[PDB]
């Protein structure tokens, strides 16, 4: 067996497509080379058959179709955002409040 | 929209860069991308000021 | 609200967040 | 660098703070008979952490069935020897490398 | 198998216009309610077509 | 590397080059396959260099 590495367009590759699926939980998926984190959710929109993945105004993967299943999934990240602390002076007391 | 800028790198996505290029050599490209993003953020901050 | 500022309100239509005013 | 020795035998980190020293010696490491005194691990379950050696003479299993220390059908050993002769070519010459 | 033919009449080619034709999908990326711009090989509008 | 694998008849699978573990991950193109029959210990004659 003689191989040619990085001398032709990619035609033959191995089984790198993961095993299963997880819904309602943000995971670091890899949709055929597109790695990102988001919660897989069913999308109301209709996808044309030739389309592979969707892009929002931010030019980021927010929708995608499965490489094996014709159904389409949405990429929405799980709970993110900053946290703020409301506290009085340290000379007065020490109780604090947490606001998201 | 400035997040999707190449900034002289091979691609605007960094996980693919880390997967296809080892972090020893991809560190320079990642540094260039993040400093371009920081320059854009500083320009936005100055405009907001 | 008075209708004038109601009409004026009708006339006007990833890390970044919009904090509502106090 | 990613290769065969660099992945299983001796892996260097991203920053090394120094370098390596290597030279060729076809006289102090090659004998008239077969000099098979040098071996290297070729099979491993996963990658190797930098700056540590995992000396473990264990059978690597490839198939679903396990082996009780018997090299049978799909069970092989990682350590493979090197063929070193004074009449060998440059690609087969032994290289003395110190880090 | 090919055979020479002499029943073809000689006539210069005609030229018409390509007003609003020659636009396709640049890639399989789904886009909704957005005005996207890209640089690919495209047929120019109001161009000569044979 | 599963339709044949090592589950085939016994191989003298000690060959320099690419390890079988990363052989599956390889995206090589235009593979050349040459099949022939030899006698005895001539397997070691089929080696690079
Ligand atoms: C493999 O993909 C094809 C089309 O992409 C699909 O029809 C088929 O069901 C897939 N195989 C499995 C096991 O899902
Ligand atoms: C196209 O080219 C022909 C000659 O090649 C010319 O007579 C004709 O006017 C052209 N049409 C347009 C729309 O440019």
């Amino acid at each position: 067996l003689s191989f040619e590495l990085l001398h032709a367009p990619a035609t033959v590759c191995g089984p790198k497509k993961s095993t299963n699926l997880v819904k309602n939980k943000c995971v670091n998926f890899n949709f055929n080379g597109l790695k990102g984190t988001g919660v897989l959710t069913e999308s109301n929109k209709k996808f044309l058959p030739f389309q592979q993945f969707g892009r929002d105004i931010a030019d980021t993967t927010d929708a995608v179709r499965d490489p094996q299943t014709l159904e389409i999934l949405d990429i929405t990240p799980c709970s993110f955002g900053g946290v703020s602390v409301i506290t009085p002076g340290t000379n007065t007391s020490n109780q604090v409040a947490v606001l998201y | 929209k400035q997040l999707s800028s190449k900034f002289g790198a091979i691609s605007s996505v960094l996980n693919d860069i880390f997967s296809r290029l080892d972090p020893p050599e991809a560190e320079v490209q990642i540094d260039r991308l993040i400093t371009g993003r920081l320059q854009s953020l500083q320009t936005y901050v100055t405009q907001q000021l | 609200r008075s209708p004038i500022e109601d009409l004026l309100f009708n006339k006007v239509t990833k890390g970044l967040t919009v904090l509502p005013p106090l | 660098q990613t290769g065969n020795i660099a992945d299983y035998n001796y892996k260097l980190p991203d920053d090394f703070t120094g370098c390596v020293i290597a030279w060729n010696s076809n006289k102090l490491d090659s004998k008239v008979s077969g000099n098979y005194n040098y071996l290297y691990r070729l099979f491993r379950k996963s990658n190797l952490k930098p700056f540590e050696r995992d000396i473990s003479t264990e059978i690597y299993q490839a198939g679903n069935k396990p082996c009780n220390g018997v090299a049978g059908f799909n069970c092989y050993f990682p350590l493979r020897s090197y063929s070193f002769r004074p009449t060998y070519g440059v690609g087969h010459q032994p290289y003395r490398v110190v880090v | 198998q090919c055979v020479n033919l002499t029943t073809r009449t000689q006539l210069p080619p005609a030229y018409t216009n390509s007003f609003t034709r020659g636009v396709y999908y640049p890639d399989k990326v789904f886009r909704s309610s957005v005005l996207h711009s890209t640089q690919d090989l495209f047929l120019p509008f109001f161009s000569n077509v044979t | 590397y599963s339709v044949l694998y090592n589950l085939a008849p016994f191989f003298t699978f000690k060959c320099y080059g690419v390890s079988p573990t990363k052989l599956n991950d390889l995206c090589f193109t235009n593979v050349y396959a040459d099949s022939f029959v030899i006698r005895g210990d001539e397997v070691r004659q089929i080696a690079p260099g």
